[PDB]
């Protein structure tokens, strides 16, 4: 169908060498009405937000995500690993259509 | 006309919270005296700080790469390693010196006068043999680690506390390899490891209204992980030399 992306990371608690652990989902990339193929680090982050307070079982609690960890990448099936801009945006092409992964780790902050 | 004061930044600092893995980037031009030292080509291999309009404090092993101040340039005001901003500015070493005592730091004269603006600001210095306590939160920042997607070429940044130089050189720490005219700031017993200042680049530290440089990282041993913090010339016994140094050259 179309390019996705596949988002498959773990959070990692401010201040603390813990992790937690994150439901990895996809998002699609389109060219505008999901997302477009030039990603905005603040709406991914988000996405990982929604889906956080989505997916709070009975032992997991509510986090707040605050950035990315250094760790974090996105890349292609060529292991190629894509930068973002001086504004924090990541572009990715549009041909052809194909996955790719945005793996590492969030640093999340407890609600309380 | 007036000017900028040292230590403090036109940008406030993000101030990355302590023991967080991977640290900060930093906030663009919050560290105003960051120094990329690099070589005539342009190539970065190591950090300073400024210090004063035409002068900028590193490491001594930097300055292994060649012993005329031709082979050095200075760049300053930048956030982003390789497209480096409008405004930085990119000035040529005319002078070297070496502190002839301990000989792990060294003074860089530029050829001409940096411009003092919000973005290019020397940082304060400490007065003569202050002796920064234990506990204290201070910051380390540089290009030391090429981040992932969303950092890579951005100044970094990592808060640690200073390790008392008694306790740092405890057999389980440092085991006595550290001497007064150094300091340790880092984790024990647990942490993480901050790699981000380059070698020569600053140890800041906040007191009241103002940054002051307490350390430079140490050339190799400047890395901060668990049971071993990362060592730092300390600034305050040389702030003498310093002050001698600029006046009589």
């Amino acid at each position: 169908n179309n390019s996705q992306l596949v988002v498959s990371v773990a959070g990692t608690v401010e201040g603390t060498n813990q992790d937690i652990s994150l439901k990895f989902f996809e998002i699609d990339l389109t060219s505008r009405p999901a997302m477009p193929h030039k990603l905005e680090k603040a709406d991914l982050l988000k996405a990982i937000q929604e889906q956080l307070i989505a997916n709070v079982h009975s032992n997991d609690d509510y986090f707040e995500v605050i950035d990315f960890a250094s760790d974090a990448t996105i890349t292609d099936r060529n292991g190629k690993v894509y930068f973002a801009d001086k504004d924090g945006s990541v572009t990715l092409p549009t041909q052809p259509v194909q996955e790719f992964l945005l793996s590492g780790h969030v640093r999340v902050r407890p609600y309380k | 006309a007036p000017s900028f004061d040292c230590g403090k930044p036109q940008v406030e600092p993000k101030k990355c919270p302590g023991r967080v893995v991977g640290g900060c980037v930093a906030h663009p031009h919050s560290w105003p005296w960051q120094v990329s030292l690099r070589t005539r080509f342009g190539m970065h291999f190591c950090g300073g700080t400024l210090i004063s309009p035409e002068w900028v404090l590193t490491a001594a092993h930097c300055l292994e790469k060649s012993p005329r101040p031709s082979s050095y340039k200075v760049i300053l005001g930048a956030h982003q390693e390789v497209n480096l901003e409008p405004h930085v500015q990119e000035i040529e070493v005319s002078r070297l010196f070496l502190e002839p005592t301990r000989k792990d730091i060294a003074l860089l004269k530029l050829s001409s006068p940096a411009v003092i603006t919000d973005k290019v600001i020397p940082a304060c210095l400490p007065s003569p043999n202050y002796v920064v306590a234990d506990r204290t939160e201070c910051f380390i920042t540089g290009w030391g680690e090429t981040q992932g997607t969303f950092g890579a070429g951005l100044l970094k940044e990592a808060q640690l506390p200073v390790i008392e130089n008694k306790v740092c050189n405890r057999y389980e720490f440092l085991n006595g390899r550290v001497q007064s005219t150094e300091l340790c700031a880092g984790h024990l017993a647990g942490g993480t490891d901050s790699c981000q200042g380059d070698a020569g680049g600053p140890l800041v530290c906040f007191e009241k209204d103002k940054y002051i440089l307490q350390g430079v990282t140490s050339w190799g041993l400047g890395c901060a992980r668990p049971n071993k913090p990362g060592v730092y010339v300390r600034v305050s016994r040389f702030v003498t030399w310093i002050e001698g140094v600029m006046r009589n050259n």
